[PDB]
């Protein structure tokens, strides 16, 4: 794999790819 | 934390993984 650079819903289709079935938790700083 | 670090640097798919459930 290589490093991304990943912004906004970017980095969700990401996470999405990544957890698949496995679900995750998307939490940015507030 | 990720969110900003994938963003405003680089982020690779191993600490993604790291959010996953
Ligand atoms: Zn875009």
């Amino acid at each position: 794999f290589v490093n991304q650079h990943l912004c906004g819903s970017h980095l969700v289709e990401a996470l999405y790819l990544v957890c698949g079935e496995r679900g995750f938790f998307y939490t940015p700083k507030a | 934390g990720i969110v900003e670090q994938c963003c405003t640097s680089i982020c690779s798919l191993y600490q993604l993984e790291n959010y996953c459930n």
